[PDB]
RNA sequence: AAAGACCAGGC
DNA sequence: GTAAGCTAGTATTGACGATACTTGAG
DNA sequence: CTCAAGTATCGTAGCCTGGTCATTAC
């Protein structure tokens, strides 16, 4: 979700930018996928199915 | 009734007389049906799961995007085991009218059997077809009797 | 939109069927696989003693779904050919886990 | 001194340190760009002067003073402001630039004439001195006419400084500016069985040529024979010029004696249509032979016409066929602005007369000067002829030509750059014509002989060469230094005779005669090689025809060759980078024009083929540098059939989507595409070593596989790989713009309703940047006042994010409004591809990646073809170029474990100096593969070893502009 | 316009390893012998580095 | 608030009417619409 | 020039995207059995020997 | 509206 | 009213079928 | 007093679909 983009590359070149870099993930086995969670509503921070950045 | 241009690629495993047909193109083409007996719980299914186009009872024409009584025109969308028939635009190809199977997939192109490519003189380097849709019954027997594969598997020519 | 992945319908993971034609013959059809479950069961139904016919089959290359085919001897049945293949395949996973654990242990 | 000690590998190295000099100093660009600059410098002025001065009698005379052109401004306020190129193209206005001229008329002073297009980067150019408005990637030399980029499309004529024989009635022609200038020599019966007899059409009317020839002056028959020539023999020479004596002598009356065959042609003359406002003798001395003094001097060339006639008769002469190109010359911008500007100051000074002849008759009361001349007609009849593409005919009068400015395309850089290099052949009825679509041998070095269009214009259009220049008008006066290296004058006597000496033409016209003929043309080019002749001089010597021709006209194509006697100037220099003025100063290059080397003996290129054995003059700089720019660049070009390098260099690199620009904020094109990552190719040819560029190459290096998949690329179809396309391999981004206009009745607003779908709309009309706009919206609002709107809706396939909105608006008063979308696109099964040897297709299925068979380095492919396509197609190129580039991507193992493992490395593939497959093969071999170029490989799905090896290697693939989504449509 | 995150064929981080490369062939390196110190073996990525075209610096420009 | 930006100086006119299309501190006729605070959701897909 | 952003990070697998994989390259290899026969092995002179090799 | 003119893809 | 200043006045890339005219002589 | 004929012209000569522009005021 972008609030200011000033740069000289479009919002899909950084968001996809974004989507490659390895995050740390041995969590990842214990929690569950959003599809799943009914703890939430995805938009935001969660535990067991989201981060935020 | 209807006509469709559109890219082919290629499919082996899906049968001879079979033609897949993008969900783009089938859910805005419709086919032209006369309610009555033997289709009246079978055509509303279809009205009830929102998969009939438009209706006439009548003239006046009446859009749906009503329950049944026999006697008036459904329009309702394509979907699979329908006809159509298909060919190249006839620059050199005098007879490839073929008449195929419907199926419907999500993807952007015409899938066809390879076997078919000598049939249409066609291949896979940018060619597109042209679909027609019937919509008349009488047409619908002339093309499902006259230009099937099993029909046209003796060539004329040779 | 991306999430029928691996969830499937209303239907059965796994559903039976037992053929006409042929005698101690089934054909089980699992939903959401590919060749990653199908190989390894074919592969284990062939060290079977009791198993005459084994195979995998997707019906379409762009389908998430197997059809397996079994067809066995008198001395046994489908059922329990394909059940003690899994439960073989299970043990063969857990020695592996065991042997693996212990050499990640020893090289520290 | 021999060469051999100067070495190969040095010889190579000057050849590209000289290649990189001349793309330094001239460009891609310079022939548009000098000849709109001599005719700014020059061609105005003797346009404006040639035209003559007039006076109107019912008398009033008017005279054109000096023309001046001062650079393009905008009177928006009463402030000056500077005109720039991209104002004029988002404006939707022309950019021009004022011409004054100062009149003289009495029964003084400056008036404004007219406004002229201006090229971009030329000397009227405002951006000629990161500037804002500038792209990096483009140079100079199209127009912007209403907004929009246009380029001209050189124009080949006859070259008219020379005879023609034809041989349909065996006719020979001289031909000139005026038309009344023409003359024309025919052998011919006009009429039992009669002897062929010489006639002359000068000024429309037949006159016998021996009555000519006693009418320029000659005293005798035997001195007329002599000014002929015959070389003796030749018995029908002798029957037809005893019999056009006695056909002379049956017209008139003993012509021979005093002024009756002058006499004669007074009458024959003045009885036709039309008659010259002259006497005879007035006559011959304008229209007879412009540039030769005396009548002896024009009795001379008569007889030197007829000699190159009954030359041509006996099969001793071959008659011009229009195909060699040594007989035409090239029409840019200059010359076709000349005559466009012509008729326009015609037409003005003609509705000039008219209109002061009434106010004349009537007292003087006549004006200032700016009301009897309009300045509307020559600005209105240069953008129309640019907006319409109608231009004048070369030579019928009243007619208008068609082939002549076109579109300048920016899908890529390329495509521009392809766009300003074109030459064409215009045709009456295409369809029926000679050998005009074909490749003649003097076409080497000039024109591309591989790549012309397919459709109606194949080889009626044509390419230059890398190397290839066109010449211009020499304006210093040369016939006065050509007597210092032994010339001599051409005397008037008629009675002297001129054998065993040749003659020397200078344009065409006879000048003078020099004994020894291997010492005039080698001294003049000697003088040439060092800076005190002018450089694009042509000398050619005829040991046949005994004659000596010098060309210094504009249109000619020239080339730049190595001389080999002034090549051992080298090794006593020091190698630092060069600049080609300096190489040109001492002789070692030399421009050569297509006439002059014919006298020449070329080595190919290779300095293996100059060094091994000297018997040459001359050698080329680079054998690939033969091809056009988008052939030159393409790797293993001799190696694949003629079609498929066609396809390739004509129509696939103009379609590939790679880089665009690099200021695309004022940038409102219908079409905009765009790679993520574009990359450039492996390997390196000598002229993308040379031009150092990057844009020439528009695609991806993808690893691909020669293989079968499960019968999803039969029929030119290929596979490609999931997650290579989702880390971002092939993405493109697509920008399109929708443009509307009014006057400042129809106005820009909100529309008050949803007729349409109105969500995203501000009160002004147009949408807030960063919406995401659908099939069905309103992109522009033109509310008409009170309702009954007309606005703009988005199509059924026409999506997006809004990048930007730009409002502008003009000099006479018209709002403009543009709006910008923004596309996201990864490929889909129906897109088409093809890589740098004519190899299309189209995507018919992804595969998931651990579906792929892989390497035993878990290499897996990117794109599968089919084995089929290379058996029947042509393409073997294709094969040595993807096994080339894995060696040079590869690490070298270091079996010998020295230091440099990296330095004996093949990357070339130059077309026509290709590497031998030994040295492929050793490379691969060196990394570790098979020489065969074929690898084990594991089946994905399975795991089992598969039993056939695989061919794998990366290849340049590009992506065109062919999309499945945009073919989709419905009735 | 900038170096890749990932290598397309085979995903391996390289998007950290633009400056390096630069700095390595500013100090006379062969393009060989730069990709052999920074880690690259499969040919799949030493293509990714050998054939980038750095286009960021001139958008910064060209405003 | 809709304001525009000039394509030349950068100077940031407020236009709510349909005049003419001009800058006050340059003179010229090429204008750009601002891009105002708003949020906007991709997939990084 | 500004960049200002927010976002969020799930669980997935590299069947779905190839962002979610975890594997930069995972490959095995057969392990080959090689026989030489020494009984035709000394017929060849060792010049033939480094041409075999 | 109607024609010109251009370009592309096929045959 | 534009006929396409007057514009040449034959004086330069097309080339065949298809229809229509000014001879001698039975 | 008409056939043939030797020119004398006429008129079509690749064709079809797409997308595009830019269209004399007097
Ligand atoms: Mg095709
Ligand atoms: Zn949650
Ligand atoms: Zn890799
Ligand atoms: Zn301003």
């Amino acid at each position: 979700e972008i609030e200011v983009n000033s740069s000289v590359l479009n919002d899909e070149f950084i968001a996809h930018r974004l989507g490659l870099i390895p995050l740390t993930s041995e969590r990842a086995m214990s929690m569950r996928f959003s599809r799943d969670c009914d703890a939430c509503d995805g938009d935001g921070q969660c535990e067991f199915c989201s981060v935020e950045f | 009734g209807f006509s469709s241009r559109s890219v082919i690629t290629g499919d082996a495993f899906r049968n001879v007389n079979e033609v897949g047909i993008p969900m783009e193109i089938a859910h805005r083409i419709t086919f032209e049906e006369r309610v009555s007996v033997h289709n009246i719980g079978y055509l509303q299914e279809l009205v009830d799961n929102k998969m009939c186009l438009s209706y006439t009872q009548g003239s006046t024409t009446y859009s749906l995007r009503t329950v049944l009584k026999p006697g008036q025109i459904v329009h309702r969308r394509v979907m699979d085991g329908d006809v159509v028939f298909i060919n190249r635009p006839p620059t050199t190809h005098k007879h490839s009218l073929q008449a195929l199977r419907v199926y419907v997939h999500e993807d952007n192109t015409v899938k066809i059997n390879p076997l078919m490519c000598g049939p249409l003189s066609a291949d896979f380097d940018g060619d597109c077809v042209h679909l027609f849709y019937p919509q008349s019954l009488t047409a619908k027997a002339e093309v499902l009797e006259l230009f099937s594969v099993d029909k046209q598997l003796r060539s004329s020519h040779t | 939109r991306y999430e029928r992945f691996v969830v499937p319908e209303g239907t059965k993971k796994v559903s039976y069927e037992r053929d006409t034609k042929i005698i101690n013959a089934a054909s089980f059809t699992i939903e959401r696989e590919d060749h990653t479950i199908g190989n390894i069961v074919r592969m284990q139904l062939h060290r079977d003693e009791n198993v005459l016919f084994a195979g995998y089959q997707l019906p379409h290359p762009l389908k998430y779904k197997i059809i397996v085919r079994i067809h066995t001897t008198s001395q046994s049945s489908p059922m329990q050919a394909y059940n003690q293949a899994i439960n073989d395949l299970d043990k063969e996973l857990d020695f592996l886990k065991s042997q693996f654990e212990a050499e990640v242990a020893k090289f520290s | 001194v021999d060469l051999r000690d100067l070495g190969e590998p040095f010889l190579q190295s000057f050849c590209k340190k000289a290649a990189t000099s001349f793309f330094d100093e001239y460009g891609l660009v310079s022939h548009q760009l000098n000849s709109y600059n001599f005719f700014i410098e020059h061609g105005l002025q003797s346009v404006f002067e040639s035209s003559g001065e007039m006076l109107v009698e019912p008398y009033a005379t008017v005279k054109f003073g000096e023309v001046s052109v001062d650079k393009p401004t905008l009177y928006s306020d009463d402030k000056e402001l500077v005109f720039l190129p991209w104002h004029a193209r988002l404006q939707n206005m022309t950019y021009s630039a004022r011409m004054k001229v100062n009149v003289d008329v009495e029964v003084t002073q400056d008036i404004p004439i007219g406004r002229i297009p201006v090229m971009v980067k030329s000397v009227l150019c405002n951006t000629t001195e990161y500037r804002k408005g500038e792209c990096a990637f483009d140079q100079g030399g199209y127009f912007v006419i209403k907004g929009a980029e246009k380029v001209f499309i050189a124009q080949e004529q006859i070259c008219t400084k020379r005879l023609w024989i034809s041989n349909s009635p065996w006719t020979v022609s001289y031909r000139s500016e005026t038309k009344r200038n023409r003359f024309i020599v025919r052998l011919s019966e006009n009429q039992k069985r009669k002897e062929k007899v010489l006639t002359v059409y000068f000024l429309s009317t037949e006159i016998p040529v021996w009555v000519l020839f006693f009418a320029l002056g000659v005293a005798s028959d035997k001195e007329a024979v002599d000014l002929i020539a015959f070389d003796g023999g030749d018995a029908s020479i002798t029957n037809s010029v005893v019999a056009s004596i006695q056909e002379a002598d049956s017209v008139c009356e003993d012509f021979r004696h005093g002024r009756n065959a002058l006499a004669y042609v007074e009458q024959q003359i003045k009885g036709t249509k039309f008659p010259p406002g002259e006497s005879v003798d007035e006559c011959l001395s304008l229209y007879l032979f412009p540039g030769l003094k005396s009548l002896t001097q024009k009795a001379r060339f008569l007889g030197y016409m007829v000699k190159c006639l009954f030359s041509a008769y006996a099969g001793k002469r071959k008659c011009e066929n229009r195909d060699n190109f040594r007989n035409k010359r090239i029409e840019l911008a200059g010359e076709l602005l000349e005559r466009e500007l012509r008729v326009h100051l015609a037409h003005a000074r003609r509705t000039m007369t008219k209109a002061m002849q009434r106010h004349l008759t009537g007292d003087g009361d006549l004006k200032p000067i700016e009301h009897y001349l309009d300045a509307s007609i020559i600005t209105n009849g240069l953008s129309r002829a640019f907006s319409t593409g109608a231009w004048c005919h070369p030579f019928r009068k009243m007619e208008r030509v068609s082939g002549v400015v076109a579109n300048l395309g920016r899908a890529n850089p390329l495509q521009s750059l392809i766009d300003l290099r074109r030459t064409r052949q215009q045709v009456l009825y295409t369809g029926r014509v000679g050998d005009a679509r074909y490749p003649h041998p003097s076409h080497w070095g000039r024109l591309c002989f591989l790549s012309t269009p397919d459709g109606e214009n194949c080889g009626l259009v044509k390419n230059l060469s890398l190397l290839g220049l066109v010449s211009t008008q020499i304006m210093e006066p040369v016939v006065e230094e050509l007597f210092d290296s032994g010339m001599e004058e051409l005397m008037d006597d008629t009675s002297t005779p001129l054998s065993g000496k040749h003659k020397v033409l200078l344009n065409g016209d006879w000048v003078g005669v020099c004994s020894d003929s291997d010492y005039f043309v080698a001294d003049l080019k000697s003088r040439r090689r060092q800076s005190e002749l002018p450089r694009q001089m042509e000398i050619k010597l005829d040991k046949d025809d005994k004659e000596v021709r010098i060309f210094t006209d504009a249109g000619r194509l020239l080339r730049p060759l190595l001389v080999v006697e002034n090549l051992h100037k080298l090794k006593q220099s020091k190698p630092s980078k060069y600049t080609f003025e300096h190489l040109l100063d001492q002789g070692i290059l030399e421009l050569i024009g297509i006439e002059e080397e014919e006298d020449c003996t070329t080595a190919w290129g290779t300095k293996q083929l100059l060094k091994q054995q000297k018997s040459y003059t001359h050698c080329e700089l680079d054998l690939s540098f033969l091809l056009g720019v988008s052939c030159a660049i393409v790797p293993f070009a001799n190696h694949d059939h003629g079609r498929r390098v066609l396809y390739q260099s004509q129509k696939h690199c103009q379609q590939a989507i790679g880089f665009c620009s690099t200021n695309p904020n004022i940038r409102c094109d219908t079409l905009s595409q765009q790679l993520f990552y574009p990359q450039r190719p492996l390997f390196k040819t000598m002229a993308s070593e040379c031009l150092q560029k990057d844009v020439l190459f528009n695609g991806q290096n993808a690893i691909v596989a020669v293989n079968v998949h499960l019968g999803f690329n039969q029929e030119d179809s290929i596979v490609m790989n999931k997650a290579s396309l989702e880390r971002g391999m092939f993405r493109s981004e697509q920008i399109r713009s929708y443009k509307a206009d009014v006057d400042s009745v129809v106005q820009f607003g909100k529309t008050h309703s949803k007729i349409g779908r109105v969500d995203s709309l501000d009160d002004d009309g147009f949408p807030f940047v960063g919406a995401n706009m659908h099939s069905g919206d309103i992109v522009i609002g033109r509310c008409t006042e009170s309702g009954t709107d007309h606005s703009v809706k988005l199509k059924h396939t026409e999506r997006g994010i809004v990048q930007k909105v730009v409002l502008s608006s003009n000099d006479d008063g018209k709002n403009y409004a543009t709006v910008s979308l923004r596309q996201v696109r990864s490929p889909c099964l129906g897109d088409k591809f093809s890589s740098m040897h004519g190899q299309k297709g189209v995507l018919g299925y992804i595969e998931e990646q651990e579906n792929f068979a892989f390497t035993n380095q878990g290499i897996v492919p990117d794109i599968v073809i089919n084995p089929h396509a290379f058996p029947s197609r042509q393409t073997p190129g294709q094969l040595l170029e993807a096994a080339l580039s894995k060696g040079i991507a590869c690490p070298m193992q270091k079996k010998k474990g020295k230091s440099d493992a990296y330095s004996k490395v093949t990357r070339h593939a130059t077309p026509f100096s290709t590497p031998s497959v030994d040295d492929i093969t050793d490379q691969l071999h060196r990394a570790g593969f098979s020489r065969s170029g074929n690898e084990r490989v594991y089946n994905g799905r399975t795991g089992e070893m598969m039993r056939s090896l695989i061919f794998m290697g990366p290849n340049f693939y590009q992506r065109l502009i062919h999309m499945s989504e945009d073919k989709v449509k419905f009735r | 316009m900038i170096i890749p995150v990932r290598c397309f064929t085979c995903g391996k981080v390289i998007g950290n390893k633009w400056d390096t490369y630069l700095d390595l062939l500013q100090a006379d390196y062969t393009e060989g012998d730069a990709l052999d110190a920074i880690g690259l073996v499969r040919y799949c990525c030493r293509r990714m580095l050998m054939t980038h075209v750095d286009l960021i610096e001139k958008l910064l420009n060209y405003n | 608030p809709v304001t525009y930006v000039c394509g030349d100086c950068g100077q940031e006119n407020t236009l709510k009417s349909g005049d003419v299309i001009q800058c006050r501190e340059c003179g010229y006729r090429i204008l750009y619409k601002k891009r105002t605070r708003r949020v906007v959701q991709y997939e990084a897909r | 020039q500004e960049l200002k952003l927010r976002a969020i990070a799930r669980k997935g697998i590299g069947k779905d995207h190839a962002k979610w994989s975890p594997a930069a390259t995972v490959t095995f290899m057969y392990e080959p059995d090689i026989i030489i026969n020494e009984d035709m092995m000394d017929t060849l002179t060792d010049d033939e020997k480094i041409d075999l090799i």
